[PDB]
């Protein structure tokens, strides 16, 4: 009921990181102070990291394990756009704001860094238990997707919408708001695709599957709110940055067609300023009484 | 959280495997005792409270100057006296957030619900003191509830229009098409609801002037309606609503159902305008004998015969048509076009269904013109002539475009307090009056049409709240019965409150002379058949109260055709979908959806159990879903047989029927009387 | 492939390493010994082909019937005397696939070139034999050309109005929005492109009625406007052209643009709406200095002042608006502004920048209004004043709306018959005789303005084929030397015309004696500079011409005084479009795109060279992306120094320039007095 | 050293089959044999099913075991090519000249068709043979997708291009043509990465390599006469096909690194004809002149 209509979407979105010019970040780039650029710099590398899990694996991983030629198409494309055009802007940002050790010196933290570690390998590690013909296997996996796409994202976005809210780091943000406006309609997608194979289940694999998905939000957000605080507390944000995940997790929740698990908060307004019925002919006899 | 809604979401909360209702009680009082007390306005005396009102442009001047400040004071000591308690948390929590007038940045409370119902009293009564009473005592009884824009905006100075929807009869031409947009946006900035009868408008591929294939058909004149609704959207405060309604002979009818499609492309599809079908008698019968059918282009038509095929008797000019050679038709299946209609009330809800010839084999004002479509609610059926608007400096030849004003009927309050007979009447009058004073200078035909008709809705709320807290089944012959009862005494008070008000002032409604009114006709099945209850249950529920015989209902025919009748149209029963929280009714005739309601405000969530419900009477508030629409369709038949206008009747379906079971919930419908079918609403 | 297409298609096959460009000469032979003359209907003499025309709603009765037909047949015989050929396929081509009157089936041709050039000449004489025989022999030599709308309708019964230029004023009410609407579907359905000045319309998030943030801005109009013009298109033939003009001041100015980005959504895009910007010399200023600039909420303004933003001079009301507080506005950065409108010329060629006191400073209607907007095609500049559309029975405030009327001088053709003077005065009487015969019934202020203003607009063509042939570079001293004496003169003449029509009639434009023409001004310039050609090879080229002097120009000056100007405008250079084919003539006074033009026809390719193309005259066929664009403003400004009205000047660019090129550009403009920029076309 | 230019020409050559119009073929299309167009329908089909699995399966399949997250961004892209715009694009053309029911009963045809089904089968089991680590099986499945790119379309691309050629059909004509153009440039890319492989062998495992190199072309070769002989039969142009097939293996071939292995035919002439701006900010010396 859905493919082709997110095949429009999808194709119509399409953008490249060239059409953005970046070297005008630096006039105020070097305004921030050294918290600022330091958060800035580590959100970054936390966003890179985890979307090219999601373009070598994630991505590819679900358009294998998918039944239906336009649902591959779908997912083939959401995979190039992970790794043909998120991947290179989000290099682009860094190498027109920090230089080549300062990047390479960052990547080593983020990647020795305990909390985005332990997100970045739950993730994968539900990819990798996919099984060929098992269902619930996939369902999971995709369960992992959505919360990747919908949820573990936006503790990273915060920052350059924060920024971009405020007339500071334009360029770079107005690039992250075009890639979390492809991951918002991936985690969409996806979010069906896994909604599908729930409907399919009986009413206990159903309850099951539900604990599921609701242990796995937990995991991650308790992980999340301390890979906040890490990260957001040098420049007094976290308790925005908080509200603004769980905000996050109740759209990844209802993609999977569940009900919201936090009750509603509003969003720092920074922010917010960046941001079938079976056909049955009719016999006869229905026209008499 | 506040107080109030943990006491509110206490009700889920089981003690004994029951739902705690009783706890709601004690919600309305904490958002009493710690919001509304807290958020009101107090002044020293009423006189005060006046004053500030009127000079800081909350209340216009001119009807509260038609009384003494003795008698407005003696009006708002009678709303108070009667101590009304909201029984529930969201009635009160409805009243005070939809229609309490707050300040100008929203911050207090000015109106109370007896301020309110007070200031529409005295509105209504229009200097009569005694008259204004009497209003307070029937809407603080909550006997009677005025529409939402009649309650919401009686007697203020920044007021939209106290009429809720208004349909409109679109030309084919490009000067009437320009002219229905601009009265579209215009009372969609007034507030009401707007329907169009797309039907006159030639098809897709016609000849504009010897050039042919040059129409868009009623796709473009939808796109345009589309966009000036969205447009027009109340000042951004709610989304503009409009309607419009196409003739299903019309050859447009498959691109016009493809508006509601959910595949359907950009330039076609059409999201803030609702649809409706107009099937006459004609394309049931044709599908019924699976004949092939026709749909046909309207200017051809109207070139060969002088007249809209939309003005003319389908029934009997279809085979003329279709052996015109002249006549330009495309050849459809008339069961494949029910399927759709089927399909696309699965997936959207739309189209609205009109059953013209159901509507027109008991039209009152035939004569003016039949009744080709209805409002957005689906629930308007009155005559309506199309206007003829020229080119600049040209006058116009301005018609009859439909326009009604709302008024429900509390059922369990108007039967407990035994007064069918002074309700009905105090409604009637207050209706008459919203009418009387009604007057929009952007809408020529809807402003004619309410001079000369002078027509009014007067609804009915809460009947499934009545049958369920009277023990009585909404699908039981029971119920039926005390629907047919109710509403012939209904109809009998309203047909002597008309003629009443006819005689006082001494006119009619216009062209009165030729409706079946006049004739006698109308009063034909109630001078030969009798409406008392069957059941000894319903007579015992209708004791105390007089309920009319064959006699009454001969000597109200001689009445009227002595006098005549001031209202072409009197009753019509609206949705009454968000007045009916604060009245503590049901929502229309319609069964409830659900027995206790999820509904998220703000950041919190709370939960409104349907009124009276408890454990002695559960099982009474069936859920509609779980009903057989065969029976709903059964009682919404029998309340469409004593109401001259339409009812909105939504059908409640499940996710497991398919849409065999819709069209053959439509047929029954059609079969049964029904005039309109609302909405297809799928749990 | 047919012969004639082979034969035109030959010419790119280069023999001796040159173009045949003689081959398409040949081409035309076929294509009238094998297609036109086969497929042309006629008749036993003109007495029945006009009985067949008129008979036939092909032609209209009145205008014939001015006529003897002894004189109607005179007018043929001398329209065909000249024995015109069509020097290239694609003039005859573009005449008899888009001008040459055709069979209802479309498969026959009725009208041959001098038989339409007979029946416009017979139309624009109203009943004089000589001036009809005058008008054939200016169309037959190709001297003058009449606008497609006008050449292509003139006399025909099934056709649309002559005007195809019409500017509207909106005025800031719902009424006048929807009045705005249904007057550019009207005017569309008449086949001409409207322009709406959409800058007294109130911003997003202003009150209605004092409620707040309710207003969707030009925006939600925008929209509007896009859907009346998609459903408005021609009967179906051509698509909706509209557009829209904002000043930049304007705060929805950014949203505006925000119309015309890729990235736009749906509810944010309009597609088939143009739209230009009106930059006041205050934004170049403040852009200029690198000061923040403010945008302005129109309503505050006038709700502070009593006047809309766009009626007052920004030069002296910005600072009074930005130091008013009851004024509100919007920080905003002029220079980022700028990039912005030079980044949208590149991505679409989009908006049109309109310098208003380049416009205004030479305005001659200053005391009736000052030119807020321009036309679709960005060089119709008139003033205007709004209408105050009111609500229904109630009488409208009916103000000006510019509608002027197009005519094309070939300045190759004029220039070398010696007859500037003849050719533009004739050209005046036609515009004259079109315009008194227009009547628009559904637009009131375009056909009050039509009555008042009497505005004509009379362009100029084939400037750089003229240029070419005569060994004479586009951006050479010696062009604009030309152009300025050729335009002096076109200048003069049609002053001339005016006042002499003036004093024949007796009767001059309305509130004409506020003009500079009344006082004097205008001929300031002319009374003291002269413009007699510098180099000798301009004059020579002017030879056996008489050039007016400044003496001339002071008894023209006198002649004005005494007898008053019939037209408040005369001169506009349209882009003439397809008619440049037809009269084998360069496209306006632009540059040319391509020397030799390839175009794609069904499933068939066709080769158009530039008039007059051979080896001699290739290098001064310069292609005008090669160009210089400061040396094409400056030919330009040249050019606008000679004409009240603006010229439709489109920028050439290469893909290799950036937004900072195109901004030179604009600045240059501004700077050197252009008043109106068309297009950005990129290569 | 020749990655990135391979990505910038592949992201730079993106395309939509609605950026062309199609209904400007109706004409031309309605005036063919049926013969004609029943051929010229079972060739796009055929097509349809190449560009489906080598979207599905052989492009993304190739992507997991090629090392380098650029090459990896290279091959994701040409995958979404063949899936989400080529395979897709031969829909948009059937939809435009074909009834509902021919373009059913061709679909039919693919899956019974038994030169199609054995190519098919051929092809993926290549693709579905490639071990982890192992790359004489990667190279094995490359030398089957250049053979795929480079080869067995061209008895499909001969009909489009031979009516392109005589100014018939040539909307459609317009997109084969931009599909043949990305095909050329996959064949190219894929076979560089090949020849990394071969490079890296013994002598003896070359010349081993090359022996399978030439059996499969030639199997797959014997296969496409009959398919040819089949479709072309009925439209007189089998012999004239074949020679076009035989000249496009020979360039498979090459871009495999290999000598030409058939000689070189006259091909029909017919076929060989049927073959965001740059920002500056202003300065206040441009105010100026
Ligand atoms: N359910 C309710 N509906 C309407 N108003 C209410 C409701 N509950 C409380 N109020 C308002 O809040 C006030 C709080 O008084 P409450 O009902 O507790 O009793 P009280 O102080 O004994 O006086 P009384 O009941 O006579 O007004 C009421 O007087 C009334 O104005
Ligand atoms: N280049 C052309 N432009 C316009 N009409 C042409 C052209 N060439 C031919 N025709 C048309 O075809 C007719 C035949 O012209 P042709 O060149 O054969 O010799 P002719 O002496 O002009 O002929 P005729 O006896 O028709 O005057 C012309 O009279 C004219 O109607
Ligand atoms: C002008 C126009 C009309 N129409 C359709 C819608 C109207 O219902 C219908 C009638 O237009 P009219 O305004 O009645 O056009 P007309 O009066 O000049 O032509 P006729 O004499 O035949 O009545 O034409 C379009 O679809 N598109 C258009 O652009
Ligand atoms: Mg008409
Ligand atoms: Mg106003
Ligand atoms: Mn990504
Ligand atoms: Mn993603
Ligand atoms: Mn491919
Ligand atoms: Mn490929």
């Amino acid at each position: 009921d859905f493919t082709q209509m997110f095949y429009n979407q999808n194709v119509k979105q399409f953008w490249l990181p060239e059409e953005i010019a970046l070297n005008g970040d630096l006039l105020t780039w070097k305004y921030l102070g050294k918290n600022e650029q330091d958060t800035y710099m580590k959100v970054l590398a936390g966003l890179t990291l985890l979307d090219t899990e999601q373009g070598n694996t994630g991505m590819p991983i679900v358009a294998e394990h998918v039944d239906g030629h336009q649902r591959k198409a779908v997912l083939n494309f959401m995979a190039m756009m992970e790794n043909a055009v998120h991947a290179k802007s989000y290099s682009n940002i860094f190498m027109t704001l920090a230089p080549t050790e300062t990047i390479n010196e960052v990547f080593e933290w983020v990647k020795q860094n305990k909390y985005l570690q332990k997100k970045a390998q739950m993730i994968v590690g539900l990819y990798k238990a996919i099984q060929k013909d098992d269902e619930i296997s996939l369902f999971k996996a995709m369960v992992a997707s959505v919360y990747l796409e919908s949820f573990l994202f936006y503790s990273g976005f915060y920052y350059p919408l924060y920024f971009y809210g405020q007339g500071k780091l334009m360029q770079s943000g107005e690039i992250i708001n075009l890639i979390l406006r492809d991951e918002a309609i991936h985690g969409v997608y996806v979010g069906l695709l896994a909604q599908e194979i729930y409907n399919k289940q009986t009413e206990e694999k159903k309850a099951e599957l539900r604990e599921f998905a609701i242990d796995l939000l937990n995991q991650l957000y308790e992980n999340e709110l301390e890979y906040t605080e890490d990260l957001y507390d040098q420049v007094g944000l976290s308790h925005d940055v908080k509200k603004f995940i769980r905000y996050n997790a109740n759209k990844a929740l209802m993609n999977l067609g569940f009900d919201p698990y936090f009750e509603e908060e509003d969003i720092n307004p920074i922010v917010l300023n960046g941001l079938k019925a079976t056909v049955e002919p009719l016999k006869d006899d229905d026209f008499y009484f | 959280v506040p107080k109030w809604i943990q006491l509110n979401n206490e009700i889920m909360i089981q003690k004994d495997g029951k739902f705690q209702f009783d706890k709601d009680k004690e919600a309305v009082h904490s958002y009493f005792v710690d919001y509304i007390n807290q958020n009101t306005v107090f002044f020293h005396n009423l006189k005060e409270k006046l004053d500030y009102l009127v000079e800081n442009q909350y209340y216009e001047e001119e009807f509260l100057s038609l009384y003494s400040f003795e008698d407005i004071k003696e009006v708002f000591k009678t709303a108070y006296a009667k101590k009304f308690r909201f029984p529930s948390f969201m009635s009160a929590f409805k009243f005070y957030n939809d229609y309490a007038l707050k300040t100008n940045d929203k911050k207090k409370i000015l109106e109370r619900y007896e301020d309110r119902i007070s200031i529409v009293a005295l509105f209504f009564a229009n200097g009569d003191t005694e008259k204004a009473k009497e209003y307070v005592n029937l809407m603080i009884n909550q006997e009677y509830q005025p529409s939402t824009p009649t309650f919401l905006n009686a007697g203020r100075k920044r007021r939209g229009e106290l009429v809720s929807c208004f349909l409109l009869e679109v030309n084919d031409s490009l000067n009437d098409i320009s002219r229905a947009i601009d009265i579209s946006m215009q009372l969609s900035k007034l507030g009401g609801g707007v329907s169009l009868n797309l039907s006159k408008l030639r098809a897709k591929g016609e000849a504009i002037k010897d050039v042919e294939n040059a129409t868009k058909g009623v796709v473009g004149v939808m796109k345009l309606l589309d966009n000036a609704f969205r447009y027009a959207d109340q000042m951004g405060q709610r989304q503009g609503s409009g309607a419009a309604y196409l003739n299903i002979f019309h050859r447009d009818i498959n691109d016009f159902l493809d508006t509601k499609k959910i595949s359907a492309d950009e330039d076609v599809r059409v999201k803030t305008l609702s649809i409706g079908v107009v099937i006459p008698d004609k394309f049931v019968e044709l599908a019924r004998e699976d004949k092939a059918a026709y749909v046909f282009y309207p200017h051809t038509i109207y070139k060969e015969y002088g007249q809209h095929m939309d003005e003319m008797d389908m029934n009997e000019m279809y085979d003329k048509f279709v052996d015109n050679p002249r006549v330009k038709k495309e050849k459809i299946n008339p069961r494949k076009l029910l399927e759709k209609l089927a399909m696309l009330r699965s997936e959207s809800g739309y189209p609205y269904i009109m059953f013209q010839d159901n509507v027109n084999k008991v039209h009152a004002n035939n004569h003016i013109s039949k009744v080709k479509f209805s409002n957005l609610c689906s629930e308007v059926l009155q005559a309506s002539q199309v206007s003829s608007y020229t080119d600049y400096d040209e006058e116009d030849e301005i018609g009859l475009d439909i326009s009604c004003n709302l008024g429900s009927l509390n059922i369990l309050n108007v039967m407990e307090h035994k007064s069918i007979e002074k309700t009905v009447k105090l409604a009637t009058d207050s209706l008459t009056h919203v009418s009387e004073t009604t007057d929009i200078r952007n809408a020529p035909a809807v402003r004619r049409a309410n001079k000369a008709m002078k027509s009014i809705g007067l609804g009915a709320m809460n009947l499934h709240g009545y049958l369920a807290q009277n023990g009585i089944a909404y699908e039981s012959p029971e119920a039926r019965d005390f629907a047919n009862t109710f509403f012939m005494m209904v109809n009998f008070y309203s047909i002597q409150r008309s003629a009443e008000i006819a005689k006082e002032k001494g006119e009619t409604f216009d062209q009165y002379e030729g409706s079946t009114y006049a004739t006698g006709e109308y009063f034909d099945k109630y001078v030969s058949t009798d409406f008392s209850p069957k059941y000894e249950k319903i007579a015992n529920l209708f004791e105390g109260m007089h309920i009319p015989t064959t006699e009454d209902w001969k000597k109200l025919k001689a009445f009227v055709a002595e006098h005549g009748m001031y209202h072409s149209y009197r009753l019509c029963i609206a949705p009454t979908g968000s007045i009916s929280y604060v009245q503590s009714s049901t929502a229309s005739v319609m069964p409830i959806m659900e027995r206790i309601e999820e509904r998220t405000y703000g950041n919190s969530k709370t939960y409104y159990p349907m009124p009276g419900l408890a454990s002695n009477n559960w099982f009474f508030y069936k859920e509609a879903y779980d009903m057989d629409m065969f029976k709903v369709v059964d009682m919404i038949a029998t309340i469409q047989q004593h109401i001259d206008q339409g009812i909105s009747f939504t059908l409640f379906l499940k996710d497991t029927m398919t849409t065999r079971d819709l069209n053959r919930i439509d047929l029954y419908a059609h079969h049964r009387g029904i005039k309109t079918i609302y909405y297809a609403r799928t749990k």
